[PDB]
C-alpha cells in the first residue's frame, strides 16, 4: 500500500521546492492523482482482508474511509487558497505542510495491522490539527478551542495506551488478525469493567459522546474551513473505527456495559437536535448535527449487530460528505459578510441562485432523503435498534423530525425572506466555490447509485 | 429461456385460454398489439439479431471457480493458526451459499405469490413450507452471532443447543 | 355589558383593551417623548451610513453583537450555583437517563425472559 | 412480446425526458411549458393501453427490472408493480396533470 | 380507521361552512373527501376507496381551476365576500363550477354518484360504529351546506368587487382544461365502474328509505 | 332499524346476538331440513380466482358473468342478464339470512315465554 | 414580532426591526415563522375548555358507538365448503369438523 | 418536422425499454411475474388444447 | 394580460369620479385643489369615510397614519401615484 | 380576442363563451335525464324489501309452542 | 408609512381609527351593500351622538367602553386586502425584489446590452456623489445639539439642493419589479 503512503510524503517536497505563484495548482493537482490512485482499494475480496505487507492491510470499512481521506484534501486545499492570499509564501508552503501531514498520518492510521501503531498514528493526528487551529484561526477563542480539543482527546486516549500495553502483555499479540482469531470471552470482573472502560472511552470521546462534546463546539467553530472539514469530515471517524476494530475483545461485557452510553447517546441524540433549532450561529449549528449524527453511529456500534454495523459504515461516510459541504457553503457567506450570525444576511437566494440551490441540494441529504446514503445507514441503524428494542423507535422519529425542522430551518434562515438592505459586498458566486460545492456533492449521488461500497465488512 | 434452470426456478405450465368474443365490434386492444409489435419489436428483433452475430464473431468463455473442502474448525487444534485460518474462510464462503440459498427461496415464495392471484394463500403451500423449514435451519444455524461472527462462536451455539437436546432426550427416555 | 378578555402568555392584551393607555399623565408623556427621541437619533445614526454613497459592506449593528454575546459567551460568567439551578440541573440532566434505562432494561429483561422460556414468535426472523 | 411492460415502464420513462432537458436550448425559452404539457399529454395517451389491456383480459404483472442492494438474506431490486391499482390510477393521473398544466400556462403568464 | 376518517369529515366539513376563503372551502371540502376515504377503508371496501380517489381527482381538480379562474379575473381575489354576480360575468366557469358542485354532492348518474353513494350505502349496511355512521351522514348533509355557500355567494346576488371590471375568461387553455376536467366528471363514472370487473359483492336487498339517505341528507 | 332500537332499549336477552348466531339447533323446529346446494366447484373457483369472499353459494352466477364480461370486450353494456341473475342470487341469499334472523329471534322468544311459563307453573 | 407594526418603516421589514434597539433573548422564537403570542379573537382557557370538551366528547361517543354498535337483522354469511376451509390457508390433511347450512 | 416529437419522445424510449426488458431482464428467473391469466368453463386451453367442462347444470331459478 | 398601465390621469379621474358621487360635497363646488375641511366644510368622520371610499375603489387600504393627512384631492392621487409607481 | 375594461358596466361577452357553457349545461341534463330513464333502479332500488313480521312460523319452522 | 410618527396618539386620533375599524368589521360582517350602508349610517349617528362632549374623562371612558364592545363583536376573519399586511398577496413580490446596486456586478458583456441604461445609470451615480456632502452638511445645521427629537427629515432649501437622504427612497425596486 506504500503505492498511496509514498506520494504523499513526496506532496511535501514538491510542495516545498514550486515557485510561489504554482504551490496551489501542484497540490491540487497531485491530490487529485493520488485519490484517484487510492480509488483501486475498493476493489475489496468478500471473506477477508487485503494483507499488503506485515504492518498494513485494508478490508471494506478502511477502504472507504481512505479513498473519503484522500478526496478531502483537494476540497481543503482548493476551499483554504482563498482566505490565504495576503499570507507570504512560506507561511502558505507550511499550512500546506500541515494538511499532507494530516492526510499521510490518517492513511497510515486507517490501515495500521495492530493496535499500537494504530494509537500511535491517531494520536499523531492531533498535532497538526491543533497547529492549523491554534495558528491560523481568525477569532481569539481558536486558543481555547485547541487546549479542550487537545486536552479532551488526552484524557481519554492515555488509559487506552496502558490497556492496551496490558493487553499485549496478557495475550502476547496486538495484532488485528491474531487478535481477532484468539479472541476470549471477557469476564464479569472490575478489572474487566475498567479494561472496558479503558479500550471504549477514547474513542467515546472522538465521536464525541454527549456529555463528552463539548471540545467539538469550540473546535469546529474556531478553526478554519480547512480545519473545519477535516475535523468533520474524517477525524470524528477514528472514533468508530477504533471502536469497531476493538469491539471484537470486549464481548460479552458490552452486551450490559453498553448500557449508560446507550441511553447518552439516544437522550442525548435528542438533545443535541434541539440545541440546532435555537443557534445563533450557523458553525455552531452545523457542529450540533454533526453531534448528533455520530451520537447515532455509537448507538450502531454498540448494538453490535450486522445491519447496526452496515448502517454505521454508510452513516459515517454520508455524514463526512454531507458536513463538510455545509461548511464549506457556510464559509462562503462568512467571506462575504465577515459574520456567523444566521439572521445576518437573509434572502440570499435572490442574489445567489446556484448557491442556493447548493444550499438546498445540502440540507436534502442532511436530513436523510431518500434514497441518499445517509437514509441508508440511518434506516440500517433504526431497523437494527427496533430489532434491539420496539421501544426505540419513539427517540428515533423524534430526532427525525427535529433533524428536518432545523436543516429546512437554517436553509430558510438564510436563503429565503428578503435580502438585508444595507449589506452591498455580496459578489457573484466564483468559479472556485461552485466548484467545490459540485464536488462535493456529485459523489455522495454517484455512491448512492452503488451503495455496497460503502457498506462495510458486514456486506 | 434456457439462460436459466428450470429445476431449480419452477414454474407452473402457463395453460392461457382461447380468444372467443362474443361481439363482433373490433378489440381495439388486438389491433393495437399489431401495431405494438410491428413498429417495436421488429426493429428491436432486427437490432438483437444483429449484436448476436457481432457477438458470434467473437466468442469466448468465463469459468466458475472450483474450491476443495478443507478441514472444518472442529479439526482443528486449539492455536493453530493455519487451519483456523483456512475453517475461518470456508466457513464464511460455506455462509455465504447459504445467505443465497435462503435469497432463492425467497424468490420462489415471491414470484408463488405473484402468479397465483387471488388463490396465493392456498395455492402456494409449499413454497411457503420450502421457505419456512430453510429459515427454520437458518436461523438455527447463523442467528445472534451478532457481528464479529466466526465459526468459532458457531461452533459453540450448534454445542449448546445440542448439548440441551441431549439433556431433553435423555429426560424424556427416563419416563 | 359583554363578557370580558382575559389574557395569557400566548395570546397576550391588546393595546386598545389595555387601561394603561387610557389614563395618562405628564411623566407618562415626556418618557413617550425621550423614547421617540432614542428611537430617532438611532434611525439617524443608521440612515447617515446607509446613505453614504462611499460606505462598503456591513453596517455594524451592537445591539446584534450584544445579543449574540449575551446569548453565547457571557452565560457561564453570570452563572451562579444556586438550589434553582442544582436541582433544576440534576432533572433535566439526569432524570430522562434514568428513565429511558429503567423503560429500556424492563423491556429487554421481558423479551429476554420469554426468549428463555420459549416464546416470542421467532419465525422468518433472520436478519438482525 | 407482451407489450404490457413495455408500455407501462416507457409511460414512466417519458416523463423524465424533460427533466433531463432541463439544462438544453428550451429551458431558457418561452417553448418550455408547452413542451411540458405535450410530453404529459404523449404520456396519457400512452397509459391509455395498458389500461384497455387491464379491463379486457385483467393482466397484472411485476418487474423487478434492477437489482440494487443484497444485505445478506434481503434483496432491494427496483420493481414495479402494475396491478388494477396502478393501471387504473396512472392515466387518471396524466389526465388531471394535463389539465393543470394546460391552465397554468394562463394562470402563470406573468410570471 | 373508521373512526378516525369519521372525526376527520365531519370536523373539516363543519369547519369549511364558516370559512370565507374560496381556497380555504375547497381545501377542506377535500380532508373531508379524504375522511369519507379513510371511513370507506374502515369498513373493509377498499376498492371502492379507490374508486372515490379516480372519481373525485377529475371534481376537485376542476373546481379548483374554476375558483383559480374566478381569482385571476377579480384581480387576485380571493374572499368570497368580494365576488359578487358572476354568474351571467363569467358564464362557462359557472357552468363548470354548477356541474362539480352537483357531483361532489353525489347528484345521481354522475361521476360523484358511484362512488359516494355506493360508499354511503356500504356504510349504511354493516357492523359498524354508530357514531360513526352518525358522524358521516351529518359530513354528508354539511357537503351540500358548503357547496350552497360557494355557489351562493359567489355566482348569486349583485357585484361586491372593484369597480374596475377586468372580468375576460376567453382564453382557449383555461376554456380547454376545464373543458376535458368537465366532460369526465360527467362520463368517467359512467364509464369506469362499468368497465372495472366486480371486485365486491354488491349491496341488493336494502330498505326503500336507506337506500335513499344520501340524497335525502344531501336535499335537506 | 328498529331491531336495535329494540335489543339496545328492551330485554336485549329477548333479542339475537348478531356475533353468536346460531343459538339454537339447525333441526330444533324443523322436521326435515336439506343442505344448501352449490353449483360451482372448488376447482373453477379457483381457476377463476374470484375472491376469499366472492366464493358464496351464489359464485356460478359471478363466474358466468366475468366470463361475459372478458368475451364481450369492446361492448361493456352486453353483460345485462347475467348481471342482473347474480344480484338476483345474492338478493336471495340476503333474504335467506334476515329469515335465517328472523327464525332465531321468534325462537328465543319461543323459548323465554316457554320458561316463564314454566316457572309460572312451578309456582303452584 | 407579529406583535410589531406592520406599517411602520422598520430597517427590517421581515424582521421587524431596527438598527440598534435592544432585541429581545428570545428573539428567534419569535422570529414570526414561529410562536406567536397576538391577541385572539376568543380568550385563551375558552378556546382551551372548547377545544378539550369537543375532543373528549368525540372519544366518549366512538366508545359508546363501539359498545351500542350498529348492524342489520341477518344471520352471519355462509360459504359452502367447510367455510372454504382449504382456501382459507389449508391444512389438507385434517379434515376438520363439518360446517353444514341448510336451506330456509 | 412535423411529427419529430412523437419519433424521438416515444419511438426511441420506447424501442430501448423494450430491448432492455426483452433480453436483459427477462434473461434472469422471476425478473418479470405476471398474474396467472383467468380459466373459465368452456374455455380451451392454447397449448394444451383441452376443453374445461361446464358447470353443472344451473337450476335456472329466474 | 393582466390591469393595464393606470396613469396619472385615470386616478385623477376617479378620485374626483368618486368624490362627486358624495352627497356632503357639491359637484361643481368640488375642484382638485378643494380642501375637504375649508373649502367643503366637512370635518373629521366624513375625511375618514372618504378615505375608506378611495380604499375600496382602488383595492389597497391606506394607513390610517398616512390617510389622516389628505385633504385634497391632489394629494389623494399624488398619494395613490406614489404608491403604484405611476409616473407618467 | 380583446376585450377592454369598462368601469362599472356589466362585461362584454362573447357568443362562444355562451354557446359553450349553455352546450354543457344541456349535456349534463340530458345525461342524467337520459341515465335515469334507462337506470332508474340504481336510485329506486331494483328487489323488494321482504317484511319479516309477515313470514309464517311454518316456513321459518316453529313448532306451536308445544315442547 | 411614508409619515413620520408621532410619540403618542391623540383622543381624535384614537376615535377615528376606531371608527374605522369597526365601519371595515361591519362591512365584513354585512356582505351586502344596501346591508352595509344601512347599518354604517347607524353607527356614524352613534358616534356622531357623543361628538359634542366637552368633558374629556367620560369621553376616554365612553371610548374604553366602545374599545371593549368591539373586541367583542369584532369579526374573526375580517376581510383583508390582498396586498395588506394579512391579507393572501401580502409579501408575493418581494422575492422579485432585487437591490439597484446588484448591477454594478454585472458582467462587461452584461452591461453590453442596455448601453442607454447604464449611462443613465452613471449620471444618477455621478448626481448622488455631488449630491452627498450638501445633505450631510444641511443634516448637520438643522438638527438640535441634544439629537433629532422625531424622524422627520426637511426638504432641499436652495435650488441646486436635494432632499437629503433621498438615494433608497428614490430607487426603490417597484411595486411589481418582474
Ligand atoms: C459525561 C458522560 C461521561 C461518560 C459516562 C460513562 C459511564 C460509566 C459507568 C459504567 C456503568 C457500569 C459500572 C459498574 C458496573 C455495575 C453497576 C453497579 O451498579 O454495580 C452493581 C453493584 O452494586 C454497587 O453499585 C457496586 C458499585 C458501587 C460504587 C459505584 C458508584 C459510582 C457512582 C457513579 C459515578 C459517575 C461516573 C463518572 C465518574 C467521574 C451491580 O451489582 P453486582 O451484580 O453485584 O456487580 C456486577 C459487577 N461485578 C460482577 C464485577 C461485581
Ligand atoms: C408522533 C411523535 C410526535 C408527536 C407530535 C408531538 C409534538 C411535537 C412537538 C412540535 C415541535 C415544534 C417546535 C418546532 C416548530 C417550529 C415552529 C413553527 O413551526 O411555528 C409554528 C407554525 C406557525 O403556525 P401557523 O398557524 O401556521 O401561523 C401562521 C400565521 N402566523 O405552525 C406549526 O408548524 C405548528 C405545528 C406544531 C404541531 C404540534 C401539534 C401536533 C400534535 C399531534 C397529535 C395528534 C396525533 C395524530 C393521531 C393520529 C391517529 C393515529
Ligand atoms: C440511454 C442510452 C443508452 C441506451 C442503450 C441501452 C439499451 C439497453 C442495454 C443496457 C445493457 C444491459 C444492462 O442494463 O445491464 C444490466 C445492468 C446491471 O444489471 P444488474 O445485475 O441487475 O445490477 C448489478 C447487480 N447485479 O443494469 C443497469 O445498470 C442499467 C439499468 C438500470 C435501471 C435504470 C436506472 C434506475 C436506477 C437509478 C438509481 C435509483 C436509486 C436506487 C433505487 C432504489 C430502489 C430500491
Ligand atoms: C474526557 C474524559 C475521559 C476520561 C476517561 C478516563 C477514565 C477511563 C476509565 C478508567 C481507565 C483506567 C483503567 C486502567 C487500565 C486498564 C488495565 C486493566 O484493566 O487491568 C486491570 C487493572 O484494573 C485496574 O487496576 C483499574 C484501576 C483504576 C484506577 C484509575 C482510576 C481512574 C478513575 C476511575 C473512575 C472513573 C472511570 C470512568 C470515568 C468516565 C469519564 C467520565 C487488571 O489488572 P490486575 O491488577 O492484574 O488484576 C487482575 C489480577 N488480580
Ligand atoms: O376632529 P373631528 O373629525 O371633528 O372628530 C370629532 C371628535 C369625535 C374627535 C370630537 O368631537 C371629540 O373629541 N369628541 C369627544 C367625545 C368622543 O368622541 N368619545 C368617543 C365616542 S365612542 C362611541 O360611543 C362609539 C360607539 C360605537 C363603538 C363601537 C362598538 C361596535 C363595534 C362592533 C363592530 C362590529
Amino acid at each position: 500500500m506504500l503505492k498511496i503512503i509514498i506520494p504523499t510524503t513526496m506532496l511535501l517536497p514538491m510542495t516545498w521546492m514550486s515557485k510561489h505563484n504554482m504551490i496551489w495548482i501542484n497540490a491540487t493537482v497531485h491530490s487529485l492523482l493520488i485519490s484517484l490512485i487510492s480509488l483501486s482499494l475498493l476493489n475489496q475480496l468478500g471473506e477477508n482482508s487485503l494483507n499488503f505487507s506485515l504492518t498494513f492491510f485494508s478490508d471494506s470499512l478502511s477502504a472507504p474511509l481512505l479513498v473519503l481521506t484522500t478526496w478531502l484534501l483537494p476540497l481543503m486545499l482548493m476551499a483554504s487558497q482563498s482566505h490565504l492570499s495576503k499570507e507570504t509564501t512560506t507561511r502558505k508552503k507550511l499550512y500546506i505542510t500541515m494538511l499532507i501531514l494530516l492526510q499521510l498520518f490518517l492513511i497510515m492510521t486507517f490501515t495500521a495491522t495492530e493496535l499500537i501503531l494504530f494509537y500511535i498514528l491517531f494520536e499523531a493526528t492531533l498535532v497538526p490539527t491543533l497547529i492549523i487551529i491554534t495558528r491560523w484561526g481568525n477569532q481569539t477563542e481558536r486558543l481555547n478551542a485547541g487546549l479542550y480539543f487537545l486536552f479532551y482527546t488526552l484524557a481519554g486516549s492515555l488509559p487506552l495506551l496502558v490497556a492496551l500495553v496490558y493487553i499485549q502483555n496478557t495475550t502476547g499479540s496486538l495484532n488485528f488478525l491474531i487478535i481477532h482469531y484468539w479472541s476470549h470471552p471477557l469476564s464479569n470482573s472490575w478489572s474487566n469493567i475498567f479494561m472496558w472502560l479503558a479500550c471504549i472511552m477514547a474513542f467515546m470521546v472522538k465521536m464525541p459522546l454527549y456529555g463528552l462534546h463539548l471540545w467539538l463546539p469550540k473546535a469546529h467553530v474556531e478553526a478554519p474551513i480547512a480545519g473545519s472539514m477535516v475535523l468533520a469530515a474524517v477525524l470524528l471517524k477514528l472514533g468508530g473505527y477504533g471502536m469497531m476494530r476493538i469491539t471484537t475483545i470486549l464481548n460479552p461485557l458490552t452486551n450490559y456495559m453498553a448500557y449508560p452510553f446507550l441511553m447518552l447517546s439516544m437522550w442525548g441524540m435528542i438533545m443535541t437536535s434541539s440545541i440546532c433549532l435555537r443557534q445563533t450561529d450557523l458553525k455552531s449549528l452545523i457542529a450540533y448535527s454533526s453531534v448528533s449524527h455520530m451520537a447515532l453511529v455509537i448507538v450502531a456500534i454498540m448494538i453490535q449487530t450486522p445491519w447496526s454495523f452496515m448502517g454505521a459504515t454508510a452513516l459515517m461516510i454520508a455524514h463526512g460528505l454531507t458536513s463538510s459541504m455545509l461548511f464549506c457553503l457556510a464559509n462562503t457567506n462568512y467571506e462575504r459578510v465577515h459574520s456567523r450570525t444566521m439572521i445576518l444576511a437573509r434572502g440570499l437566494q435572490t442574489l445567489l441562485p446556484l448557491m442556493a440551490t447548493w444550499w438546498l441540494v445540502a440540507s436534502l441529504t442532511n436530513l436523510a432523503l431518500p434514497p441518499s446514503i445517509n437514509l441508508i445507514g440511518e434506516l440500517f441503524i433504526i431497523t437494527a435498534s427496533f430489532s434491539w428494542s420496539n421501544i426505540t423507535i419513539i427517540l428515533m422519529g423524534m430526532n427525525m423530525m427535529i433533524t428536518a425542522l432545523y436543516s429546512l430551518y437554517m436553509l430558510i434562515t438564510t436563503q429565503r425572506g428578503k435580502y438585508t438592505h444595507h449589506i452591498n459586498n455580496i459578489k457573484p458566486s466564483f468559479t472556485r466555490e461552485n466548484a467545490l460545492m459540485a464536488l462535493h456533492i456529485l459523489p455522495l449521488l454517484l455512491l448512492t447509485l452503488n451503495p455496497k461500497m460503502i457498506l462495510g465488512p458486514l456486506y | 429461456p434456457d439462460s436459466w434452470d428450470k429445476d431449480v426456478y419452477p414454474e407452473p405450465p402457463r395453460r392461457t385460454p382461447a380468444p372467443a368474443p362474443q361481439t363482433s365490434l373490433p378489440n381495439p386492444v388486438t389491433y393495437l398489439t399489431k401495431i405494438f409489435d410491428l413498429l417495436v419489436d421488429r426493429p428491436v428483433t432486427l437490432a438483437r439479431e444483429f449484436i448476436e452475430q457481432q457477438h458470434a464473431k467473437n466468442r469466448y468463455y468465463y469459468y466458475h471457480r472450483e474450491f476443495r473442502r478443507v478441514p472444518d474448525i472442529t479439526e482443528c487444534e486449539e492455536k493453530d493458526i493455519l487451519c483456523m485460518f483456512e475453517a475461518e474462510m470456508q466457513w464464511r464462503r460455506d455462509y455465504k451459499v447459504d445467505q443465497e440459498i435462503v435469497n432463492i427461496i425467497q424468490e420462489r415464495l415471491k414470484a408463488c405469490q405473484q402468479r397465483e392471484g387471488e388463490s396465493y394463500r392456498q395455492n402456494c403451500a409449499k413454497e411457503l413450507e420450502q421457505f419456512t423449514q430453510v429459515s427454520k435451519a437458518f436461523q438455527d444455524r447463523y442467528s445472534d452471532l451478532g457481528a464479529h461472527y466466526s465459526a468459532r462462536k458457531c461452533l459453540a451455539k450448534q454445542k449448546q443447543r445440542m448439548l440441551a437436546e441431549r439433556k431433553a432426550a435423555k429426560e424424556a427416555a427416563a419416563a | 355589558s359583554f363578557p370580558k378578555y382575559k389574557p395569557s402568555r400566548l395570546a397576550t392584551l391588546p393595546a386598545t383593551l389595555d387601561p394603561a393607555e387610557y389614563d395618562i399623565s405628564p411623566e407618562t408623556r415626556k418618557a413617550q417623548a425621550e423614547r421617540l427621541a432614542i428611537r430617532s437619533r438611532l434611525k439617524r445614526e443608521y440612515l447617515l451610513q446607509y446613505n453614504d454613497p462611499n460606505r462598503l459592506g456591513v453596517i455594524e449593528d451592537p445591539a446584534l453583537i450584544r445579543w449574540t454575546y449575551a446569548r453565547s459567551a457571557n452565560i457561564y460568567p453570570n452563572f451562579r450555583p444556586t438550589p434553582k439551578t442544582s436541582l433544576l440541573g440534576a432533572l433535566f440532566g439526569i432524570g430522562p437517563l434514568f428513565f429511558w434505562y429503567y423503560v429500556f432494561k424492563t423491556d429487554r429483561d421481558k423479551k429476554e425472559k420469554l426468549i428463555q422460556e420459549g416464546k416470542l414468535d421467532q419465525t422468518f426472523n433472520i436478519s438482525y | 412480446m407482451n407489450p404490457f411492460a413495455s408500455l407501462t415502464l416507457t409511460t414512466l420513462t417519458i416523463l423524465t425526458i424533460p427533466i433531463m432537458m432541463s439544462n438544453s436550448n428550451i429551458y431558457k425559452t418561452n417553448l418550455y411549458p408547452n413542451y411540458v404539457k405535450t410530453t404529459v399529454s404523449y404520456a396519457f395517451t400512452l397509459s391509455l393501453v395498458p389500461l384497455l389491456m387491464f379491463m379486457h383480459t385483467g393482466q397484472e404483472m411485476i418487474i423487478s427490472n434492477w437489482h440494487w442492494m443484497t444485505l445478506q438474506t434481503v434483496e432491494l431490486s427496483l420493481s414495479f408493480k402494475m396491478d388494477y391499482f396502478s393501471v387504473m390510477f396512472i392515466p387518471v393521473a396524466l389526465f388531471v396533470t394535463w389539465s393543470i398544466m394546460e391552465f397554468s400556462m394562463w394562470y402563470m403568464h406573468s410570471d | 380507521t373508521l373512526c378516525l376518517g369519521a372525526i376527520t369529515t365531519l370536523f373539516t366539513a363543519l369547519c369549511a361552512i364558516t370559512q370565507n376563503d374560496i381556497k380555504k372551502i375547497v381545501a377542506f371540502s377535500t380532508s373531508s373527501q379524504l375522511g369519507l376515504m379513510m371511513v370507506t377503508i374502515g369498513i373493509n371496501q377498499p376498492h371502492l376507496a379507490f374508486l372515490h380517489i379516480c372519481m373525485h381527482a377529475f371534481f376537485k381538480a376542476m373546481l379548483f381551476m374554476c375558483s383559480g379562474s374566478i381569482i385571476h379575473s377579480l384581480n387576485d381575489e380571493q374572499d368570497i365576500r368580494k365576488m359578487g354576480g358572476l354568474y351571467k360575468a363569467m358564464p362557462f366557469t359557472t357552468t363548470a363550477l354548477i356541474i362539480g358542485s352537483l357531483a361532489l354532492t353525489g347528484m345521481p348518474y354522475l361521476t360523484g354518484f358511484y362512488s359516494k353513494d355506493l360508499i354511503i350505502e356500504a356504510v349504511n349496511m354493516s357492523y359498524t360504529n354508530a357514531w360513526a355512521l352518525l358522524m358521516t351522514l351529518i359530513a354528508t348533509s354539511l357537503t351540500a351546506a358548503y357547496s350552497t355557500r360557494i355557489i351562493f355567494f359567489a355566482f348569486l346576488g349583485k357585484p361586491r368587487f372593484p369597480p374596475l371590471v377586468l372580468i375576460n375568461e376567453n382564453n382557449p387553455l383555461l376554456i380547454n382544461s376545464i373543458k376535458r376536467l368537465l366532460i369526465g366528471s360527467i362520463f368517467a363514472g359512467f364509464i369506469i365502474s362499468n368497465n372495472i370487473p366486480p371486485m365486491t359483492v354488491p349491496n341488493t336487498t336494502m330498505p326503500l328509505y336507506m337506500k335513499m339517505t344520501a340524497l335525502i341528507v344531501t336535499i335537506m | 332499524g328498529a331491531h336495535l332500537a329494540r335489543r339496545y332499549l328492551g330485554d336485549a336477552s329477548k333479542e339475537p346476538d348478531p356475533l353468536r348466531m346460531p343459538t339454537f339447533p339447525p333441526d330444533y323446529g324443523f322436521p326435515e331440513r336439506k343442505e344448501r346446494e352449490m353449483v360451482a366447484t372448488q376447482q373453477e373457483m379457483n381457476d377463476a380466482q374470484l375472491m376469499l369472499q366472492q366464493r358464496d353459494y351464489c359464485a356460478h352466477y359471478l363466474i358466468q358473468l366475468l366470463k361475459c364480461k372478458r368475451d364481450s370486450f369492446p361492448n361493456f353494456l352486453a353483460c345485462k342478464h347475467e348481471q342482473h341473475d347474480w344480484d338476483y342470487c345474492e338478493h336471495l341469499d340476503y333474504v335467506k339470512r334476515m329469515k335465517e334472523f328472523e327464525r332465531e329471534r321468534r325462537l328465543l322468544q319461543r323459548k323465554k315465554r316457554r320458561e316463564q311459563r314454566e316457572a309460572e307453573m312451578a309456582r303452584g | 414580532q407579529q406583535e410589531r407594526d406592520p406599517w411602520y418603516d422598520w430597517d427590517h421589514p421581515d424582521l421587524r426591526l431596527n438598527w440598534g434597539e435592544p432585541i429581545h433573548w428570545d428573539l428567534d422564537m419569535y422570529i414570526r415563522n414561529r410562536v406567536d403570542t397576538s391577541p385572539t379573537p376568543v380568550s385563551w382557557n375558552t378556546m382551551c375548555k372548547h377545544l378539550f370538551g369537543f375532543v373528549a366528547f368525540m372519544l366518549f361517543m366512538f366508545w359508546v358507538g363501539e359498545i351500542y354498535p350498529s348492524y342489520q337483522p341477518v344471520g352471519p354469511k355462509q360459504y359452502p365448503y367447510n367455510d372454504l376451509y382449504l382456501e382459507r390457508g389449508g391444512d389438507p390433511t385434517k379434515e376438520p369438523e363439518p360446517v353444514v347450512h341448510y336451506e330456509i | 418536422r412535423h411529427s419529430i416529437f412523437a419519433v424521438t419522445h416515444v419511438l426511441i424510449p420506447v424501442w430501448i425499454i423494450h430491448y432492455y426488458l426483452k433480453y436483459h431482464v427477462t434473461a434472469k428467473p422471476y425478473t418479470v411475474v405476471e398474474r396467472k391469466p383467468r380459466i373459465f368453463p368452456g374455455d380451451t386451453i392454447l397449448e394444451t388444447g383441452e376443453v374445461i367442462p361446464l358447470m353443472k347444470e344451473f337450476p335456472d331459478q329466474h | 394580460s393582466d390591469a393595464p398601465p393606470l396613469t396619472l390621469e385615470a386616478i385623477k379621474d376617479r378620485v374626483l369620479y368618486v368624490l362627486k358621487l358624495y352627497d356632503k360635497i357639491d359637484p361643481e363646488k368640488l375642484s382638485v385643489n378643494s380642501h375637504f375641511m375649508k373649502d367643503l366644510g366637512l370635518d373629521s368622520l366624513d375625511q375618514v369615510e372618504i378615505i375608506m371610499a378611495m380604499e375600496d375603489e382602488f383595492g389597497f387600504e391606506i394607513p390610517d397614519i398616512d390617510a389622516e393627512k389628505l385633504m385634497c384631492p391632489q394629494e389623494i392621487v399624488d398619494y395613490i401615484a406614489d404608491k403604484k409607481d405611476v409616473y407618467e | 380576442v380583446h376585450i377592454e375594461p369598462r368601469y362599472r358596466q356589466f362585461p362584454q361577452l362573447t357568443r362562444s363563451q355562451l354557446i359553450q357553457a349553455e352546450f354543457f349545461s344541456a349535456t349534463m341534463w340530458f345525461w342524467i335525464l337520459w341515465r335515469f330513464w334507462h337506470d332508474s333502479d340504481a336510485v329506486l332500488g331494483h328487489f323488494p324489501y321482504p317484511d319479516p313480521s309477515q313470514w309464517t312460523d311454518e316456513e321459518l319452522g316453529i313448532l306451536p309452542d308445544d315442547e | 408609512a411614508f409619515s413620520a410618527p408621532a410619540a403618542y396618539l391623540t383622543h381624535q386620533q384614537k376615535v377615528l381609527r376606531l371608527y374605522k375599524r369597526a365601519l371595515r368589521h361591519l362591512e365584513s360582517w354585512c356582505v351586502h351593500r344596501d346591508k352595509y350602508r344601512y347599518f354604517a349610517c347607524l353607527m356614524r349617528a352613534r358616534f356622531d351622538e357623543h361628538k359634542n362632549e366637552k368633558d374629556m374623562v367620560k369621553a376616554t371612558q365612553l371610548l374604553r367602553q366602545a374599545e371593549e364592545e368591539f373586541w367583542y363583536g369584532q369579526h374573526p376573519q375580517p376581510y383583508i386586502f390582498p396586498e395588506s399586511p394579512g391579507g393572501t398577496s401580502y409579501e408575493r413580490y418581494e422575492c422579485y425584489k432585487v437591490p439597484e446596486w446588484c448591477l454594478d456586478d454585472w458582467h462587461p458583456s452584461e452591461k453590453a446590452m442596455y448601453p442607454d441604461y447604464f449611462a443613465k445609470r452613471e449620471q444618477w451615480k455621478r448626481l448622488r456623489r455631488e449630491s452627498w456632502e450638501r445633505e450631510v452638511k444641511q443634516l448637520q445645521e438643522e438638527t438640535p445639539p441634544g439629537g433629532p427629537r422625531t424622524e422627520a427629515l426637511p426638504p432641499a432649501r436652495k435650488e441646486g439642493d436635494l432632499p437629503p437622504l433621498w438615494w433608497h427612497i428614490v430607487t426603490r425596486p417597484r411595486e411589481r419589479p418582474m
